[PDB]
RNA sequence: GGAUAGCUGGAGUUUUGUUAGUUUUAUCAGGUAAAGCGAAUGAUUAGAGGCCCUCGACCUAUUCUCAAACUUUAAAUGGGUAAGAUCCAGUGGUUACUUCAUUGAACUGCUGGGAUUAAUAUGACUCCAAGUGGGCCAUUUUUG
RNA sequence: AUAGCGCAGGUGUCCUAAGGCAAGCUCAAUGAGAACAGAAAUCUCAUGUUGACCAAAAGGGGAAAAGCUUGCUUGAUUUUG
RNA sequence: GCUGUCGGUCAUACUGCGUCGAAUACACCGGAUCCCUUCAGACCUCCGAAUUAAGCGGCGCAAGGCCCGGUUAGUACUUGGGUGGGGGACUCCCAGGGAAUACCGGGUGCUGACAGCU
């Protein structure tokens, strides 16, 4: 939104963000996809091994399979907020070839890291898997 | 015994000028700012060279007095008394404190003397003169730079006398918008009539 | 010398509102009248507005709103040629007759005519009367910037309203006859001081009696006849309500005019 | 330092420029029902009933209406907690708030929108939309070729 | 409105200014009483001077204001002392001229024992009709520049009326 | 042997550790309302019993 | 050195479409940074044009440079309030208050309309008591 | 909200009016005028956005007033929240 | 299209100077016996009815002022980041917000209630 952009201005130098693709979304939810399960208080963080976990929690909204998440995130459906907050945030390992220099922006000609890369976060995150 | 002027280089404090609150008046050493022929009209003396600071400083009143007496004496020998105007543009209004000799307590101090604050890109001196000269008038302000602290670039501007107008834009004079000494005044179509 | 009214004088210069500049409203006295507390919320404080112009006496009931003031019913002394009284429109008698003629057509508008007959002359009166019943219609008096002497015409029109049965709050102290004498006030309502001046002046002079009172000679009204009119006007009133260049130049047109000059 | 009812007021209580003289009469004819929002701005022209300096420019709820005053509940942080404080104030020093007036308009349209469906089966889900991303179209006009600028001193 | 634009004498004011308060002053007030037929007011000192020799609020001087029908008779007999002659200085910028006289003893009345000897200022005003508009309470305003009396307008009046020379 | 006169350091951090907001309640409290008004709310409430 | 509040622990409960050191939407308050002096106030350089000079006078239009205890104007960053189930509308009653008046006002009975009415995240009193009340440093702001 | 033996100053009072209310009036200053009279007395007109004055420091505020002048008075009273 | 009374915004509405205003109407204006006011019927008050000159209204002015926009300027300044630069004073890049005079293009009003008039 306009709201969620003006939040990200305040955080920029602790963050590297940008626009995903259908490859990197599929790779995240298959390889690193966990799902939060329980009442307010304790949710458990469960591994996505079968569709029956997804089915019971999001079967209100469509969204019976794991592949119907990938549509709802990539397209940004009407039920994005429900499907995103189902997913426990992803826990990526450190990138295989390293960062450049986390002081400086991805812009600047010192080739740093923080800030938003329009597309090139896809090349980063494919190494962090 | 006044201080060394390394003590009062930097603009550390807020301006503290001579007012009803300050009361201790030490009086300045420049009470003569303008020099050479003051009274020449604008149609004479088209050429010009400024002396411009690149550095954010204080400059003492004595250093301004020293520098104008340097520069106008170089004019008198080379190009005569009566083919130049030399303005000092900067004024010293900031008043400067000394504590002199339990160590503190009475730390706030009396007013020593006067000093002028100076920006980056700010104009200190300006010699207005004939286009014949100029090259002599630059070397008058290479001399006057040595009396100040820090560095000052010397800068031949493209402008007729002490005006806004470019010396291209002055001569297109004939049509008669322009008509006073040290100040070419623009006649407006604004009224009344 | 430096001379009057600099360029920088007009920069500083605040303006008074406009009806102070025009010289009409007192905004000091306006703020006192228009306030009606905040326990009342959205009641409307009515006020009688008596204004003495030349040749004419305007009389209005008015409440205030945010957009502007709002008139409930007007009255004029130029109406009174309807109800018997031909001439003498500016005087104290006509002021009483206007304030009475107003006060009926506040009540007739609301539908409150049979209640509040009031008290028909010149004796003192407030409305404490009528008990266990609907309270009389409250209305203040705004003089404006008429300077407030003993007598004047405005407290004529105040006493006209009190006869009519509008609840005006008033002390007695700025009536004529003051320590108070009621029958001296009766002389001013019925126009007896006007007749007594004509009675004094006619035996003295013909020339003053022609010069003044020329309309009285036309409309054929004698010194004896005056007290009959303003008495008989009242009964006529109380069976009655009311019953009906250069222009600007453009900037193309302005630079045209320069090259003429 | 020094503490007084009006310390450091100077600029804060200044009348304004060319704004001198008493309050106008139309601002004095505003009504304030209890259960209503008001911003407390104090004008130094009237010294009777002016609120304390801290409350100046604070929005809060009218709880009482005295005859020549308005009881406003405002709220105030004191380290660890907010506390709702009850301050009377003269009529001139209160403005009508305009903070609620989008929400007040909104409900009249929104409640009427839900009302009028009836048998079509409502479920409208009436909601503001925050202006995020734009969709795409072709665009075409006159062009200019720019380049970066060489330095000039002047 | 050529008939109503005619000049007329707006008012006449008379001012005796003395040393001290006492039987000096109240004697001099009785001169303006028997001349005019009106009791004077008494002015006071606004602040100390000391070289002349008065202090704050001493009650120094007196004056009186006369208007209409009486005011023509006092002015015509007053100018008979001066023999119908004044100066260029005497006429002000606003139009309202004036002059001085010594000796009320030779301006009617009688020299007396304890009335004594004084002079007076003798100041006039000249405006047209419609000068109500400045001074009235309701609906004030300036009398505008066309209607207002100049210096040179007042001289032409004084040449005709009373046969004066400037 | 001075010593520091005053400080606001670590005070925002202390306050935010716990800045409690009073719970909202239906029906406004009447403390400090007009006595004339609150007389007629008692006379009101009596008349419907 | 104490007392007092805060920070902390423990012991009990109440309780889950309510909370927020955040933004957005709409609305207010403010007089710092800069800017200003051919705008007031205060400081200030230069000449122009207004019985024989004469620098003066003062005025009129310009000009050089300024202000923690000057200001027409005026940012960024911060601060307030609001964004519905503790709501909205319709209609009757109570009242020593209020009104010229069932006119209002506040409180109440009933009858409709509406389930989360911006974004994102997320379950939210009472008692008893400890230690502590010498602080120091860094980036930016800043006083002697 | 915010410190220092930071900066510029102030208080331990004064007043039955300098309290209260209403009415009338407009102030400092400048300009041109009037016997004795001027650079300063008093009177008159014109202009006068506050440049005066409001007991006293400094700052807010004030023009048919909050200033000045007159009239009548004691709300500088009582009961406690 | 206008005039009056009570107003709203309170200079686009103020100030200066100059020309023109049908009809009501405001107004100047005539008088001092009573009501009432003073040195003074000028103000005020009362009783009147034998000229648009002013007030008042419209319009003009290469007018001042005021209001509005464009320049000035993505400049000054500034929030977050920097094992950036520089001996310091200060300055640059990245992610953001963003002024004010000077100076010339247009303006000089709009308006509610009530009673009347080509």
């Amino acid at each position: 939104n306009k709201a969620t952009i003006e939040m990200l201005k305040a955080v920029q130098p602790f963050i590297t963000y940008g626009y995903p693709t259908l490859k990197t979304i599929r790779q995240l939810i298959y390889k690193r996809g966990y799902a939060k399960v329980g009442k307010p208080g304790a949710h458990s963080r469960i591994r996505l091994q079968a569709n029956d976990i997804v089915s019971q929690h999001l079967g209100k909204y469509g969204i019976h399979g794991v592949e119907d998440l990938v549509h709802e995130i990539y397209t940004c459906g009407p039920y994005f907020k429900q499907a995103n907050n189902f997913l426990w945030p992803f826990k990526l390992n450190s990138p295989r070839k390293g960062f450049t220099s986390k002081r400086h922006g991805y812009n600047e000609p010192r080739k740093g890291d923080w800030g938003n890369r329009e597309e090139m976060i896809n090349e980063l995150v494919q190494r962090m898997i | 015994g006044r201080r060394p002027a390394r003590c009062y280089r930097y603009c550390k404090n807020k301006p503290y000028p001579k007012s009803r609150f300050c009361r201790g008046v030490p009086d300045a050493k420049i009470r003569i700012y303008d020099a050479g022929r003051k009274r020449a009209d604008v149609d004479e003396f088209p050429g010009v060279a400024h002396l411009v600071s690149d550095e954010y400083e204080q400059i003492s009143s004595e250093a301004l007095e020293a520098a104008r007496v340097c520069a106008n004496k170089y004019m008198i020998k080379n190009c005569g008394k009566d083919n130049f105007h030399l303005r000092i543009r900067v004024h010293p209004f900031h008043v400067l404190r000394i504590n002199k000799m339990t160590g503190m307590r009475g730390a706030f101090g009396k007013p020593m003397g006067l000093v002028a604050r100076v920006d980056i890109g700010q104009i200190l001196m300006s010699i207005r003169t004939r286009e014949s000269n100029v090259a002599t008038a630059v070397t008058a302000l290479r001399r006057a730079a040595f009396k100040f602290p820090g560095r000052q670039k010397v800068f031949v501007s493209n402008k007729w006398g002490f005006t806004k107008f470019t010396k291209v834009e002055y001569k297109k004079q004939a049509e008669g918008r322009i008509v006073d000494g040290v100040g070419a005044k623009w006649i407006s179509t604004k009224g009344p009539l | 010398v430096k001379a009057l009214k600099n360029k920088a004088y007009f920069k500083r210069y605040q303006v008074k509102y406009r009806r102070r500049r025009q010289g009409k409203t007192d905004y000091a006295a306006r703020r006192a009248l228009v306030l009606q507390d905040r326990n009342k919320y959205n009641a409307h404080k009515h006020r009688l507005v008596v204004r003495l112009t030349n040749k004419r006496i305007i009389c209005q009931v008015v409440y205030s709103t945010i957009e502007g003031d709002r008139v409930l019913a007007t009255a004029e002394s130029t109406e009174l040629p309807r109800y018997g009284v031909k001439i003498g429109l500016t005087n104290y008698a006509a002021a009483y007759c206007t304030g009475l003629l107003l006060a009926r057509r506040v009540l007739k508008q609301l539908g409150m005519s049979e209640t509040f007959e009031g008290v028909e002359t010149g004796e003192e009166y407030h409305i404490e009367e009528n008990f266990g019943e609907r309270r009389p219609f409250k209305v203040l008096l705004d003089v404006g910037i008429v300077r407030t002497t003993v007598g004047n015409r405005v407290f004529g029109a105040m006493k006209g309203a009190a006869d009519g049965g509008l609840h005006v709050p008033h002390g007695i102290k700025k009536f004529p006859g003051y320590s108070y004498d009621p029958e001296a006030h009766r002389a001013r309502i019925l126009g007896l001081h006007v007749a007594d001046y004509m009675r004094q002046l006619k035996e003295e002079d013909p020339e003053k009696y022609s010069a003044q009172f020329s309309q009285y000679i036309k409309n054929k009204i004698e010194a004896d006849d005056i007290e009959a009119m303003y008495k008989n006007a009242h009964a006529q009133i109380r069976k009655n309500p009311d019953a009906v260049r250069h222009v600007k130049l453009t900037k193309a047109q302005r630079r045209e005019r320069v090259q003429q000059k | 330092t020094s503490f007084g009812k009006r310390a450091r007021t100077r600029q804060k209580f200044s009348k304004g420029f060319r704004r001198h003289g008493m309050p106008a009469v139309s601002r004095l004819l505003v009504i304030h029902k209890k259960g209503d929002y008001v911003d407390i701005v104090c004008d130094p022209s009237v010294q009777k009933g002016m609120p304390y300096s801290y409350y100046h420019g604070r929005t809060g709820i009218v709880f009482n209406v005295t005859q020549r005053a308005v009881g406003v509940e405002v709220n105030k942080v004191v380290g660890n907690r907010v506390i709702k404080k009850r301050i009377h104030v003269r009529l001139e020093h209160v403005r009508k708030s305009r903070c609620n007036e989008l929400f007040l308009r909104r409900v009249k349209e929104n409640d009427a929108a839900h009302h009028e469906a009836h048998l079509k089966g409502e479920s409208i889900k009436t909601k503001r939309q925050i202006p995020g991303p734009k969709p795409g179209c072709f665009v075409s006009g006159t062009m200019e070729v720019l380049e970066p600028a060489p330095f000039v001193e002047s | 409105e050529n008939p109503m634009r005619k000049i007329r004498i707006e008012k006449l004011t008379l001012n005796i200014c003395v040393g001290e308060s006492g039987d000096r002053l109240t004697r001099a007030a009785r001169v303006l009483e028997q001349l005019t037929g009106q009791r004077p007011q008494f002015s006071k000192a606004r602040f100390t001077i000391r070289s002349f020799g008065i202090r704050r609020n001493e009650k120094i001087a007196c004056y009186v204001t006369v208007r209409g029908k009486k005011a023509e008779d006092i002015l015509e007999k007053g100018l008979k002392v001066k023999e119908y002659e004044l100066k260029k200085k005497n006429f002000s910028d606003s139009g309202n001229f004036g002059f001085g006289i010594q000796e009320h003893i030779d301006l009617g009345i009688k020299y007396d024992p304890s009335t004594g000897i004084y002079g007076m200022d003798f100041y006039v005003q000249l405006t047209r009709p419609g000068n109500r508009v400045a001074h009235r309470k309701r609906a004030r305003g300036r009398v505008g520049h066309s209607h207002r009396v100049t210096k040179e307008d007042s001289i032409k009046w004084f040449q005709q009326t009373y046969d004066g020379i400037v | 042997a001075k010593s520091k006169n005053h400080t606001n350091h670590n005070q925002n951090k202390k306050a935010h550790r716990n800045i409690k907001k009073p719970q909202r309640k239906r029906k406004m409290s009447t403390k400090g309302m007009c006595p004339k008004f609150l007389r007629n709310q008692r006379a009101c409430k009596r008349g419907m019993m």
